[PDB]
């Protein structure tokens, strides 16, 4: 299911870069900055790794299930809360504190226990869903 | 941005009279003076609505719509002209004893170079 | 003939040019907005979805012929009004829009 | 000038970018003329309302003026240190830009004003502000349409430049480039099928011969 | 280690990374103007030059320790806040900021 | 001095071109009108070697130091005037009699005072500074 919601996120926002540097844009709708906006993160906890720092390159395949399992919740509350009316200012800026979270979530790997499965992503799901509101009204 | 609230005048007496008691320009509390110009038909300079019209257009940034009557703008028409920006906004409005003619317009004449 | 309909050849061009002002649609969006976004757009932004996930999005053991093709090329095209098909003829129009 | 490997991967992509780019440059043309043809339409209508606004609530101030027995405006300028009507600015996109737009607030700073009790006169002078303060107001608002119209036309100017710039100067530069490449390239690799062949000839004849 | 530190390959990766987007943003301001441009690029722009005649113009007499390298490199890279740096671990950026 | 500065404007120029030529002249800043004039002068006054009369005289390092002078000197002392308030207008139609002096140099035989200083290099030196006041205030 996330993979390929990672891999539309990914080619969306290809696009939509172009259309950024061709016209030279003095405008973009709501719902593409959160595509691109979106994508960075894809960017910055996956592809941005290095194989001699264990810490910013291992992850269990369960690990990984659960940290793609964040994004794309975001991104699913995320083009909801535009729909139901909120500014984008005002959805990047309320949600704030989950998605500086998020993105140092790169800089883990197991070591609070032998699980695969963490405490620290599921607590960031509740976490997400509480921004979310906060971000709609 | 949200920094220009201010709507400045120049009108002939009885029109600045009239726009007032709505109440749009005041005595600024930081500068003294008035955001508005009051003229009079042959009894006043034409020096002397050259000064307030570059006072409020650039010299002033507090300006969001200064309001001109267009045979008073006529006077002055080589200021209007050449003042082409839209901070603050000039806005020619037809004068007292006189319908809309396009040929004292500041604005339409931009216009009239591409569509 | 009675394995394609003479209705074919009309439907081809309907889907063809309302796909492709879709493709157009989707760039002028991210530029001009939402708020400033044209009508006609909207249904051609509608479209391109639709086309690709029904008529070309389908299962690994589905099958089709011509007359199935055709019954869900109507439904993709009832959106526009008649009077933006019009490579169409009048006839065939009336009984499937 | 250029190099002669490996040009067509970055120049493929510069030419499908361009002509891509143009195409969209001309909806967001199409766009600005489009809504541009409409407002000044709407904005020579909105001069002749603004003038008779103005015109038949000015004239009402003369009558007031001259009925009552004295001049006022003199009396009402002293008064006022406070614009009662004011604006808010806020941006509107119309097409891809976005234009500049005021909405007119009443703050309550000062009601009428502290000059009137002309005795029976002074009624006419009351009433005068009542009738002025609803006509300031829909000039106000048509005011707005007039700052967003000289904001196109300053835009239109930049767009139009850009539609010319892509076909003009850009499409032919990568096509020149993409060929002229393409062509060094291919002769290459030819020649050096025609010089192993030719080497391998002279082999083939030396071995048959006796 | 002893007169090259730790932080010499996180130090360079971040470097490179202000510069490819600096040479990106002389481009776009070539073609289309100040439309495509912003704070970040903006940034940028400033970063590509005076990286480009400080870091890399230097004498041809002049020996320079891999310890004056590091020194120098940091002091030019204060362009962006902390947040915007995740090029390099927050433990070692807070040292060496 | 003189070879640094004039590699710069050259160098310069090449850019700033390129600007004019899609953007349009618009985007220009002032002194950036400067460096475009001052160098369809150089581009003309010594890679030319085409007559108008006769082909040109022989011009030395000595000769050719004297035009460096005068191109360099222009282009200082204007920019400092657009920069201290002044038209652009007013500047380049002031320098006018100097201009077409300079391109005609070398057509001229060498030595008109001497090889090493030509009078008619020496005046114009003096016609700039008295120009460079005039426009400032």
């Amino acid at each position: 299911v996330l993979r390929d919601r990672m891999k539309e996120i990914l080619s969306n926002a290809e696009e939509l870069e172009q259309v950024v540097q061709l016209v030279g844009k003095s405008a973009l709708s709501d719902s593409d900055k959160i595509t691109l906006d979106v994508a960075t993160l894809i960017k910055e906890d996956f592809l941005q790794q290095n194989g001699y720092s264990t810490y910013d390159a291992f992850c269990p395949i369960w690990k990984t299930f659960d940290m793609m399992r964040a994004f794309i919740s975001y991104h699913d509350e995320a083009q909801k809360a535009v729909a139901n009316g909120a500014n984008w200012s005002k959805l990047a800026d309320s949600t704030g504190d989950v998605k500086h979270a998020v993105s140092s979530s790169k800089f883990f790997e197991p070591s609070r226990g032998e699980k695969e499965v963490h405490g620290e992503f599921e607590k960031l799901l509740s976490t997400m869903q509480e921004r979310f509101a906060e971000s709609t009204d | 941005a949200e920094k220009r609230t201010l709507i400045a005048v120049i009108a002939d007496e009885d029109t600045t009279t009239g726009l007032l008691l709505a109440g749009i320009g005041q005595i600024t509390p930081e500068t003294q003076e008035k955001n508005f110009f009051v003229y009079q038909e042959g009894k006043t300079t034409k020096e002397e609505i050259t000064d307030k019209f570059n006072h409020f257009t650039e010299e002033r940034d507090d300006i969001a719509i200064l309001l001109i009557n267009q045979h008073i703008a006529e006077n002055i028409r080589a200021r209007v002209d050449s003042f082409t920006n839209a901070f603050p906004a000039i806005l020619e409005i037809p004068s007292k004893d006189h319908p809309y003619d396009p040929e004292k317009d500041s604005v339409l004449k931009r216009v009239r170079k591409l569509f | 003939e009675g394995m394609t309909r003479k209705d074919h050849g009309d439907v081809s061009n309907q889907l063809y040019a309302k796909y492709a002002i879709g493709k157009d649609a989707a760039a002028m969006k991210a530029v001009v907005g939402e708020e400033a976004l044209s009508i006609e757009d909207k249904l051609s932004l509608e479209f391109l979805e639709k086309f690709e996930k029904t008529f070309i999005t389908q299962g690994a053991y589905e099958d089709r012929t011509v007359f199935e093709s055709l019954d869900q090329a109507w439904s993709l095209l009832r959106i526009y009004p008649k009077e933006m098909l019009n490579r169409i003829s009048p006839k065939i129009l009336d009984e499937f829009y | 000038v250029f190099p002669t490997r490996m040009t067509l991967g970055l120049m493929k992509t510069k030419l499908k970018g361009a002509n891509q780019g143009y195409s969209l440059l001309k909806r967001k043309s199409e766009a600005l003329t489009k809504r541009f043809r409409d407002i000044t339409k709407r904005i020579d209508d909105a001069k002749q309302k603004m003038g008779r606004v103005m015109q038949t609530a000015a004239f009402s101030l003369a009558e007031v003026s001259y009925a009552t027995g004295e001049n006022i405006g003199y009396q009402v300028q002293e008064s006022v240190s406070t614009a009662r009507f004011k604006v808010r600015a806020r941006q509107e996109n119309v097409s891809g830009v976005y234009l500049s737009q005021f909405e007119s607030y009443i703050d309550p700073e000062i009601n009428d004003f502290r000059l009137t009790g002309l005795g029976r006169g002074g009624q006419q002078v009351q009433r005068a502000k009542e009738i002025y303060s609803r006509a300031v107001e829909t000039l106000v608002e048509l005011a707005s349409l007039q700052t967003a119209f000289i904001i196109l036309d300053e835009v239109i100017k930049v767009t139009n430049r850009r539609v010319n710039a892509i076909e003009h100067v850009i499409i032919p530069r990568t096509e020149n480039t993409i060929a002229y490449i393409n062509s060094e390239l291919d002769e290459l690799d030819r020649e050096e099928f025609y010089r192993l062949k030719k080497v391998q000839e002279k082999k083939q004849n030396e071995t048959a011969k006796l």
